[PDB]
């Protein structure tokens, strides 16, 4: 899911 | 025998979603949060962990074994790096890092990241030089230069590690 993947990298 | 600093991840700093290896040398992202003691130094939303040791002066080397899959970034952070709430992962926030994201290696510059055309990385040597004010990254295989940030660091600098996706990891050597 690119939505979770984009939202994931905001948490870096 | 290349003299490297002996670093351990600081469990008091770790995001509660992170799984630290039992030797405190490796970090990955878990499927769910742990119940950890609320601590002022803990990253409560960003997926970050620091080493327990920070540096004020001199030259320090360590190595980071890196997963092949997206989701990791690592480098150094100024001690005053903000711990609470969602924070930007940028040099303005006192983070100086390289990252694997979308199959590509990056230096995390702002406002746009800098693509490194470095080829696959297995293990990276970090060279922190607080005499000159620089942090440099090298691919251990042939010591090819990856990136140097030049920073007039004004406070203590800590090894920084972040993993924001499952299926990848970072491991400190030695």
């Amino acid at each position: 899911d690119n939505i979770k993947r984009k939202l994931d990298t905001y948490l870096q | 025998h290349h003299h490297m600093v002996e670093l351990t991840l600081d469990p008091d700093t770790a995001n509660p979603r992170l799984i630290l290896s039992l030797d405190l040398k490796s970090v990955r992202l878990g499927q769910r949060a742990q119940d950890l003691p609320n601590h002022p130094r803990r990253f409560d939303t960003n997926t970050r962990v620091l080493a327990s040791c920070g540096f004020s002066s001199g030259r320090h080397h360590w190595e980071v074994e890196v997963g092949s899959k997206d989701g990791w970034a690592f480098g150094v952070a100024r001690e005053s790096v903000r711990r609470k709430g969602l924070t930007p992962f940028t040099p303005e926030e006192g983070v100086w890092a390289m990252q694997l994201n979308n199959g590509q290696y990056w230096a995390v510059t702002s406002p746009e990241r800098t693509q490194l055309n470095c080829g696959h990385l297995s293990r990276v040597r970090v060279a922190l030089d607080l005499e000159v004010g620089a942090v440099s990254f090298y691919a251990v295989e042939d010591m090819r230069h990856l990136y140097t940030f030049r920073v007039n660091f004004q406070e203590r600098v800590f090894p920084l590690f972040s993993v924001c996706s499952t299926g990848t990891y970072l491991r400190i050597w030695p």
